[PDB]
């Protein structure tokens, strides 16, 4: 789940 | 049932499972209540983790339906003992003590989803004996009652007065209500 | 299995039980673990011959395993409600609950056999929840602990930080222990 | 086990049991959990005895670990309906309905011996099915708990918002702290 | 007993099963009760596929008796989260959440084979305790009941008084009589 | 299915079962293991004989196959209370505690069949706990083996170091052994 | 579930399980009931370990609760016999045997978290059959208990009397208290 | 369901069962298994009929497929104690131990039906334990073995080596077999 | 859960299990009840190790808590017939059969640690049928009773009459009284 | 809840059941599985009636679903040694040894109604041990099947080879294929 | 847990089982009870090694509890079809089959142990049903005693009749009286 | 059932 | 069972 | 339970 | 069991 | 159990 | 199933 | 867990 | 088991 | 476990 967590 | 991938970084054709593939990408999976064995597991990985880099971010991605007290904290210890930074996301529940990792994760980073639930409750327990043997389970469980209460209120912001009357009770709570609270940061979109 | 008796007042050929043929002699039997339903027979044996002849005196003939709380004080109190007065006898063992009620009996009237055995220790519990409903269980059981040690110490006249001392465990006596204990007056021969 | 007894009023020699002995002295005993097996036999004792003479007063005599809301309500209605006066006596024991009852008594007729126990709790329950069958449960069992609380506010004297906040919980009392609460008016000695 | 696949790209000789054949061509098969170990596995698959190319097509191949309601959610959010566009299709049977899963793809790319069944009903549940305990997932239960009657209305396009009434109950439905409630936008030939 | 019988004193037509007509012959039979219900009706069987006629014989018709040792002394001391002479004979078999009140009948009166056994060991127990609980149950069981072994030198004649050694595991004897070894005084023919 | 790893020295692509790539950094888990098959395995590794290199320190990352007596003294027994240096560490619990093992490590070298416990307790048991084979597991437990307190009293540095009165009973501890009595050197952060 | 039945002597109108108005005629049944039970019933009626009449005969209708040894010869020596003569039938079936009693009876007065069967085979058993505590069972068992041989010897008049090898086995026999070997004296018709 | 080990003689990564890197060092491992799957293994290791090199040392780490007894004789036998020389270490516990083959050494090779214990007591058994099949049971227990006896005598050194005495029952050693007993010849420190 | 019945002969209210008001007019009733306990009753009934008219006639009143062997003969041969004559009627069924007695009854009182079954088959059985135990059932067995067939061939009238080979199986019959057989004499109408 | 070995012939690392480094030096273990599924493992191995080298010995290292007839004929006429010669050694046991097999070896090669034992048996069975279908089961099963005792015969030396005569029961024997007996020619040293 | 048997 | 017991 | 119930 | 145990 | 309990 | 998923 | 356990 | 089997 | 057994 990134942007931003990756 | 759980497939398995196939990798090529120079030399090609190494077939991993889906969960160590991620591993790869320092994210760590918690899908399971908290045992004894699982706890040994995530401790081992995250020192694993932060022995090659140093100075790069960790996840957890927690969905669980709780469990044990000691397993719980063996993990809080460990998360502020490493140099690294960690961050938490909750998936869909986060019940009694995954949402104490919820709110141990770092100022500023504590993401959750728009429709998730979040609970919170006093802990159970059970004593059996003579009387005297019950005096002692009944002077250890209020021990850590007021042990996690004291974390709380440092971590989310709010009085402790307010942490005693509160859960009392399961208490339930939205992804909105919990940014009020102060048990997250941020909601994804 | 247990045998009928035939007895000839006047008429005659009346034909009892064995166990009320005694009675009719002012004898009470106590032979079984303590229950609630053994109470309320027990409670209402003594307010009938209380009845008849209100200054006659009764026996109680224990022999038990012990058994609940409530019950046992629910005939305690009933002892010494009426006029007439009580003596206890033992005959082979007077474990938890029947030793409370053997030195309750009158200042003077408190025999036993030569070969018995006599059993004092505190009492058990149990309990189960959360935090909350442990600390009230273990509250009652306490002041219980504290009630009964607050009888026996004017019963025997020993002080009181000796029978917090001496039970702790199970402790078990003979006749003749006890005659110097206090729990007795008499042994018979 | 429980024994017989031999009575002459003025032929002679008619033998009873042991509780039929005493309801020929107005006397009813209540020493099981309320059942609706239970309740249909005490609704048929009480009417018999206000029919020979509908001026005598009557006893209960309670000792019992609570059981079912409609029953102890059935019993509630039909002390009320006869023109007799119904008096009532701890043993040892006065639990969940027990203690509506022993309240429930004439005012001025309530009695306790000095050392028995007295717990008062709000309703449990059970649901299950599908979110419209919930809703009506949850409905239902609330009206019993405002129902019984405004009685034992009259019977009392106290308020409701301290009736509403006491129990919420196991809440266990002596024989002297309910002398003020206002549960009863006399000890016996 | 699922067979074996041997394939061969340029080297050649590289064995895989036959459902890590198809995620290599960007399919995921849901052919299971929803649980909370399922869906770990389905949140995990997404985001791998979604990292190599960032704007290709997915599918999801749906074919299940329901089940949980959280591990829905957890499924409904995640597909909204990422970039690319997903595709559902129906084989067989979609029962109470595959459903809620089955409408939540792209508009104009939901599809359904001439002989399948659709069925919607609201949520099971259950609860225990005290009249406290019941209060409180008596609550949770219709804000969840609430919730999805309020995704249903704006994907298909039915108001909400409609669904509110339809449901009720088991309510089965064919694959032409689905086209024109609004669940699907196509048949297969 | 044990009959009954008729019999007929002055007025006639008095119809007892069998074993209730034999008490009125001063008999008393013994078949089964010993409890603590069987002991209770044997001591009030005893007590009821030596009330009428204080000086008249009484049997006891043993064949047992043991039981509890509390219940056995029970009965050895109310044998030795009573003023009337109490003798013993063996039927069949005379096993643990049986063959402890076949040597505590009167000198002189202590018969036995032909073919008959009689068989002596030393007690057995249980035990659990922590080591504390452990080291008390061991130390109460010695007392009562070695409080057997001195009743046994007195009565049948050997000496005590004779009594430790002999039984030590299950010593089976017939009826012309036991004669020299002490226990018994005569056989039947 | 627990995941692989991939690690590359010269040659690379070499893939062990996690726990397996901390032995090879001379690390030791122990998060189990300790048995027979747990403690042959244990001693197993140790051996192997002080073979490459004598000089060289070792861990052992305790997570336990308890077991047996046997396989700990195996344990005990191995740790002093080798040349090498052990150094233990408490990661959430350590039970009956494993704060025998915790302060068994080296003077200087014994770690432990912030939020930690520690219990000690004496042994159980169990003992069943004749009055003689009794006697022998009473006396063979209690040497037992003799010899482990022997051994606490010159690792911690308390005298004897105080050991033998400070257990006896469940007795808990923090990591504070423990760093006073003496089991443990110091504290991470 | 066994039935009533009624008798007039002389006053008239006396019920009985069916199994009491055989034993006013000096008949008594044994059509079970044989316990201690069983035994100590039959035992106590022939001594009862030995009383009234002592020179009157008595019959003893047996049909059973055997039991214990102990209760068979415990009725051997009542029958041979007493003064009258007991006479024995065979009904359908006389295993073990009934065929030790039909031969035991009175020499002329042993009848048997002519589609009968008579078995007679050598004892069971059972042991378990230690190496010194087998050796002491098998002792006990072959005493009895030789003891019942030394019997059927002199009542039938076959000698000793033939009843060692016959029995061996289940060894059956009919009604005219057993007349020859001596078991039997006469057959009805 | 037992770790894997990488080992590189002259190519290198050569991939074992612990327990088959000891093998390579000719150690054998016995930490299990013996039964006849257990025997087949080790019988098939010594021989093994007996081809390649066979004047070599060889070594059997026990630690068990006893079994069969024909499976212990296939051991020691076989220990007897090949051509090197066994020795034997005691860890943590030596019980039935495990003693037999520490005794079983070579002379002078017989090694144990201090804080050890070892066990010896006769057979066990069992036996059932009639009184033909119980004569042979206890014909063969006794001359294994006498075989074992017999090898005991010469190995460790004591007379046989003293062996015949002292087992009898559960009789423990540590591992100092079995250096005068004769049992081992050294300790490790 | 078989009912009651009143019977006045000359004094009047005497209250018998309804079974033993037919064995007043000399009737029997069989309406259970044929075992031990059913036909020692039947036996005696039988005896009892033959004793105070010895001529007059007796009926049975079969329904039944067969039973043991034994019992069936106990009873063939009590009906031939008395004087009176037995008549013997089918109703409903009349299984296995049902119809060894219907067949048994006097030449020319054999009835049945009209809408009955009757039954013949062979004996069933059981056999377990060793090759020589099972050699002797084998016999047995065969010996009754061909005692039972020398009995039917008379009674009935056919020849031998023909009974031998018309059952050989379960062979249904009704009221007027049996009356050609030669089972009974007339129906009832 | 069965450990693996390394093996070097001329490439080396090639890694077996060690079952499987036996059979390659043409050995055969059977070390559990004989069923169906082990023989015809045991026949195809001997079929295998009889097609490399047609001459050369193979071995069968019996110890085995027995078990059912026909596997063991079998192996027994598969030994005898092939053309190599087959040498059979006892190793602890050889109960009711092994026996058999162990007799079954070539003359002159049949080895045992010192202490070892061998035992012989008569056939077990079981039978159920009608009489028609025992006789049959009672017919072959003789026809199967008689076949195995034509064999012992000729391969011992002992006559027939006394083959009937010693086995009738379980008899155990050594390695020396077997000897003498005949079922082998050599013991090891 | 008579007549005939009662 | 008479004649003649009883 | 008199005086005075009853 | 006369005489004389009555 | 008299003399004394009666 | 394509054309056109995939 | 080092600096110093390793 | 040699010498001789093998 | 060597000096001496390996």
């Amino acid at each position: 789940f990134s942007p931003a967590a990756p | 049932l759980i497939p398995t991938v196939i990798e090529q970084t120079n030399r090609g054709e190494r077939a991993y499972d889906i969960y160590s593939r991620l591993l790869k990408d320092r994210i760590i999976m918690l899908g399971s209540a908290i045992d004894d064995n699982v706890a040994n597991s995530i401790v081992s990985q995250l020192l694993f983790l932060a022995a090659e880099d140093p100075e790069k971010e960790i996840s957890l991605y927690i969905n669980s339906p709780g469990g044990s007290i000691t397993a719980g904290m063996a993990i809080y210890d460990t998360m502020q003992f490493i140099k690294p930074k960690v961050s938490t996301i909750c998936i869909g529940m986060a019940a009694s003590m995954g949402a104490f990792l919820l709110a141990a994760g770092e100022k500023g980073k504590r993401y959750a989803l728009p429709n998730s639930e979040v609970m919170i409750h006093q802990p159970l327990g059970g004593a059996q004996g003579q009387a005297t043997e019950i005096e002692i389970a009944a002077k250890r469980i209020l021990l850590l009652r007021d042990k996690l209460n004291k974390v709380l209120a440092e971590r989310t912001g709010q009085p402790l007065e307010v942490i005693e009357r509160d859960t009392d009770r399961d208490n339930f709570k939205s992804a909105e209500e919990a940014l009020e609270y102060g048990l997250i940061d941020k909601i994804l979109t």
